C-alpha cells in the first residue's frame, strides 16, 4: 500500500500473509519512487497554471488538412479550449509542453 | 507490353480517390514471371492520382504509372508493363473498397 | 576554376537525368519529343482534324 | 463583327476550329497543333491526318 502523501510504503492493507506468486507479469519492472500517470499530465498542468492559463490538461493528436483533403498529422497538443499548446511526449510517456 | 487505363475520369490532384477513413491502403501486384507480390503502403495524403503515380514510379519496381489529360480539366491514369506475356499482371487493393471497385 | 567546377556539378546534380529516354515515330508526318519522366513503351494515334 | 451571330461587314475566310485526335482508343481534343500531356512527357507536332 503506497501512501503518496510523503512516499511511505506499508504492507498492503495490513494483510499479514505472503502471497503465492503475487507479482504479476505487468509489474515485473523495478521502481525507486512512487509514480504518477502520464495521462495525469502533471507537467503540462503545472506549466499552464504557472503561465496563468486554466490548464486542466486534455491532450489530443493533431491533424491538418488543406483544400486538397490531403492530410498530415502532428504530435500531441494540449487542447486548452481551442487554444492548442504544442506538446511532446518523452520516451517514458510523460508529456511536456514545448517551450 | 501490356498497359491499362482507368475507365473513369477526374479533374484535380485534390481528388480524394480513396476513403479518408482507411488508415493506410495497400496495393498488391502479381505476375506469372513475378517472384513475389509488390506492396504499396501510404499515409493519409496519398488519395490522389499524382500520389499513386509517385508511389508506383518511385518504387522502382519495373512498373510505372503515367497521367493523361483527356480534355481540358480532365485526367486519366495509365499503367506500364515491360513487354512479354510473362509480365502480365493481376492487381488487388487490400484497403479501400472504393479503390477496389476502381482498379480491380 | 572553382566556378567552372560548380557549374558542372550543379548541372549534374539533377535527378531527371536518371529518367532519360528517347523516342521515334513510325511516320514522317508527325514529329515527337520527350521530357523527363516519359513513360517507356509504344502508343497508337488517330487524327481527325488539325486545329485552325 | 460578332462571333455569336457571324454578322458584320467583315468576312470570315478561315473558320476557327480545335485540334481533334485519339490515342489508343482514347478520344482527345486540344487547342493547338502541339500537345504535351498525351501521354505525360511525350510531345507531338501534328500537320496531317494519319490513322493508326
Amino acid at each position: 500500500s503506497v501512501d503518496k502523501t510523503n512516499g511511505e510504503v506499508t504492507l498492503a492493507g495490513g494483510a499479514t500473509s505472503p502471497l503465492t506468486g503475487g507479482l504479476p507479469a505487468t509489474a515485473t519492472e523495478d521502481v525507486k519512487n512512487v509514480q504518477v500517470a502520464n495521462a495525469d499530465l502533471t507537467e503540462a498542468k503545472a506549466a499552464l497554471t504557472a503561465a496563468g492559463v486554466t490548464g486542466t490538461a486534455s491532450v489530443v493528436k493533431m491533424s491538418y488538412t488543406d483544400n486538397n483533403g490531403k492530410t498530415i498529422d502532428g504530435g500531441l497538443a494540449v487542447k486548452v479550449g481551442d487554444d492548442y499548446y504544442s506538446a511532446t511526449q518523452n520516451k517514458d510517456g510523460s508529456i511536456s509542453i514545448n517551450t | 507490353a501490356q498497359s491499362l487505363a482507368t475507365k473513369t475520369t477526374f479533374a484535380t490532384t485534390k481528388e480524394q480517390l480513396g476513403d479518408t477513413s482507411v488508415t493506410s491502403r495497400t496495393i498488391k501486384i502479381e505476375q506469372p514471371g513475378r517472384k513475389e507480390p509488390l506492396e504499396i503502403k501510404l499515409d493519409k495524403g496519398d488519395t490522389s492520382m499524382e500520389a499513386i503515380r509517385d508511389a508506383i514510379n518511385d518504387a522502382d519496381s519495373g512498373i510505372a504509372a503515367s497521367i493523361v489529360k483527356v480534355k481540358e480539366n480532365e485526367f486519366q491514369l495509365v499503367l506500364t508493363a515491360n513487354s512479354g506475356t510473362d509480365n502480365t499482371m493481376k492487381i488487388t487493393v487490400e484497403g479501400d473498397t472504393k479503390l477496389n471497385d476502381l482498379l480491380a | 576554376a572553382l566556378e567552372k567546377f560548380q557549374t558542372a556539378n550543379t548541372a549534374l546534380n539533377k535527378a531527371d537525368l536518371f529518367k532519360s529516354t528517347v523516342a521515334s515515330s513510325t511516320t514522317e508526318d508527325l514529329k515527337v519529343s520527350t521530357t523527363a519522366g516519359a513513360a517507356a513503351g509504344t502508343y497508337k494515334i488517330n487524327v481527325t482534324q488539325l486545329a485552325a | 463583327y460578332d462571333s455569336t451571330t457571324n454578322t458584320g461587314n467583315m468576312q470570315e475566310l478561315v473558320k476557327a476550329e480545335n485540334a481533334k485526335l485519339n490515342v489508343n482508343g482514347i478520344d482527345i481534343e486540344r487547342q493547338s497543333n502541339t500537345v504535351t500531356d498525351a501521354p505525360q512527357g511525350i510531345t507531338l507536332t501534328l500537320t496531317k491526318k494519319v490513322t493508326d
